């Protein structure tokens, strides 16, 4: 009697309950290396102990975190335990079928956990013409197209040169086409330049189709967003769904997800139904759409609708990344039942709200402690 | 060259680099150490936040320099 | 200069096809200012006012986001004290893709829409919060001082 569904039970009725508190770290420290990042807060004349209060009044240390790669991070350390998690780290993740099959087909009817990985497509959308005598790869922008007088050339993320199969005629060319002075450090998929115009926007065109066709050869990618999945062991086909779970940078935390029960609502779209919707959003290129099942999927519960709109229209295309194993309830449910000792042993309380008022208070007293100690010249 | 970077929780980890590495290199070096996305990751350096244009020499970090890695923004 | 067509083509298209409750034109003297008059949205505590803002297009314009600014006095907690607003993009930067009448737009929906929890002004924030009621109420007061009789 230690189920699949105890794991979801207890980890998520924890993180609803004592937020910041999973991770166990005592009050004392999060006081003090608060006081150290915020020393520079306290204004430098009044009394003292009045301007450190106001400091750390105003201080949010114990909200819990909000990026979705250090929450999917103590989700793992949880469910599987430091060097169990330590050795998941290691397994690589494998990008997800055009339609959905290699994820469906990585989920045995075990205990496990699903580590997902978003990227998103940072391609250059920046180009400039320049001459070679003054290029200095260490010297210019990044991530961006240099059309010089006989190559055409990409600088990466790290500031590797990148050739782009130009022969040095069709570079001549393109960069003798561009003359209007403006246009001499400008964008590449512009849509208001039209090729039957003039000579030189054929050739902004031109350029621009070049480096497109490229650059889907090329690791542009960059990470965007993490989360985790839970897939408790069922006996059946349909008393089988799944759990997500993440926070969201500027967004929410674990704790938000839990309390809107959104794990639970995307646990009713089926797992065929999930991995179909999380399938699409690397493979449609209508941004319209990407940015709805974006929403649907990673938006704090209620602003599903809002959440990818107007200036978070998601304009970069995207890859999910997974990797997959296995939870040993036991060894999960003694994770979090040591996490619940930890708790009722040093921040004693009968409702939990009060447990957490305690540590918040701790927080705060150790906190100015430093301080206290810091700025007493 | 080789810089530290201090969490909240006091998590100390240590990253190789070079002065002319990019502000969003940095966050991918942490990424391949903790797993974290460099979009959900905000670093900060005797209190002034860092912008993805610059490089370390450009904020003048270098040698056994600790950035503070910040996991909560609003 | 003055061109590209880009910005000549936006220019046109807000001042031929302009956003409800928004009107933007370009300044006489540089074509890369904007003068913009936001209306106080319906079942908002900004009804019935006029709001004047600068818009300007940064001279890497189309890949660097434009520069807003209130000019009206606005009692909402995404203004900070210089009428200033957040622009930021979620784990994102702000692409070309996104033009002038997308942020226009947005502050439109922000003066419906105000969001406390990603403060720019802590005061009229922490009161909004708690007090929303009595936040609002001082809203539609701001917005009888200083953004009725405008034009």
């Amino acid at each position: 009697e230690k189920t699949g569904l105890h794991v979801h039970e207890k980890i998520k009725h924890m993180v609803k309950n004592y937020g910041t508190m999973i991770t166990g770290i005592p009050a004392e420290i999060l006081g003090q290396n608060e006081a150290e990042i915020s020393v520079g807060y306290v204004k430098k004349m009044g009394n003292m102990k009045e301007n450190i209060a106001e400091v750390v009044r105003k201080s949010e240390m114990t909200q819990p975190t909000n990026s979705c790669g250090k929450a999917s991070n103590e989700v793992c350390d949880l469910l599987l335990g430091t060097e169990g998690a330590s050795e998941f780290e290691k397994s690589s993740y494998q990008v997800l079928s055009g339609d959905g099959s290699n994820l469906k087909g990585s989920l045995p009817n075990k205990n496990l956990l699903v580590r997902v990985e978003m990227d998103r497509f940072n391609a250059p959308q920046k180009y400039q013409k320049i001459k070679r005598e003054e290029f200095n790869p260490e010297t210019a922008e990044k991530n961006k197209i240099y059309l010089l007088e006989d190559q055409l050339v990409y600088l990466d993320i790290f500031g590797k040169v990148i050739d782009l199969g130009q022969t040095s005629d069709t570079c001549h060319r393109l960069f003798n086409a561009i003359t209007t002075p403006f246009y001499q450090n400008y964008i590449l998929y512009d849509e208001y330049i039209d090729p039957e115009e003039s000579a030189e926007e054929a050739a902004m065109f031109e350029m621009g189709e070049i480096v497109k066709a490229k650059m889907k050869n090329i690791d542009c990618w960059t990470a965007t967003h993490s989360f985790t999945i839970f897939v408790p062991e069922s006996d059946s086909e349909d008393t089988r769904t799944l759990y997500p779970y993440q926070a969201y940078w500027t967004s929410h935390t674990l704790q938000q997800w839990f309390s809107g029960d959104k794990d639970e609502k995307l646990s009713r779209l089926g797992i065929d139904g999930y991995i179909e919707k999380l399938a699409l959003l690397g493979t449609t290129t209508d941004s319209k759409i990407r940015s709805s099942i974006y929403g649907e999927l990673f938006s704090p519960p209620g602003k599903e609708h809002v959440f990818c709109t107007g200036m978070n229209e998601k304009f970069s295309p995207l890859r999910v990344k997974f990797k997959v194993t296995e939870v040993n309830p036991e060894i999960a449910l003694q994770n979090l039942e040591e996490v619940q000792e930890f708790i009722d042993t040093n921040y004693p309380g009968e409702n939990a709200k009060d447990q957490c008022e305690l540590y918040k208070i701790k927080a705060q007293e150790a906190m100015t402690k430093q301080l206290e100690m810091r700025l007493l010249i | 060259m080789q810089i530290f970077v201090k969490t909240l929780t006091g998590k100390t980890i240590t990253l190789e680099v070079e002065p002319s590495d990019t502000i969003e290199n940095v966050k991918a070096k942490i990424q391949d150490k903790e797993g974290i996305p460099p979009d959900q990751q905000r670093l900060i350096f005797a209190g002034k936040q860092l912008e993805d244009g610059r490089t370390l020499s450009d904020y003048n970090i270098q040698k056994e320099s600790t950035l503070h890695l910040v996991l909560r923004l609003r | 200069a003055g061109l590209p067509r880009r910005i000549i083509k936006e220019t046109q298209r807000l001042l031929a096809e302009p956003v409800p409750g928004i009107k933007a034109e370009p300044d006489e003297s540089n074509a890369r200012y904007f003068h913009v008059v936001i209306a106080g949205p319906q079942d908002s505590p900004f009804e019935g006012g006029t709001f004047k803002l600068e818009l300007f297009l940064p001279e890497e314009y189309p890949m660097a986001a434009p520069k807003v600014r209130f000019m009206t006095k606005i009692y909402h907690p995404n203004v900070d004290k210089l009428g200033r607003i957040c622009l930021d993009i979620l784990k994102d930067a702000w692409s070309p893709a996104l033009q002038i009448r997308t942020v226009l737009l947005s502050i439109q929906a922000l003066l419906s829409a105000p969001n406390p929890d990603d403060p720019l002004a802590n005061d009229v924030a922490e009161q909004w919060k708690t007090n929303e009621a009595q936040a609002i109420e001082t809203a539609r007061a701001w917005t009888r001082l200083y953004a009725m009789n405008n034009i």
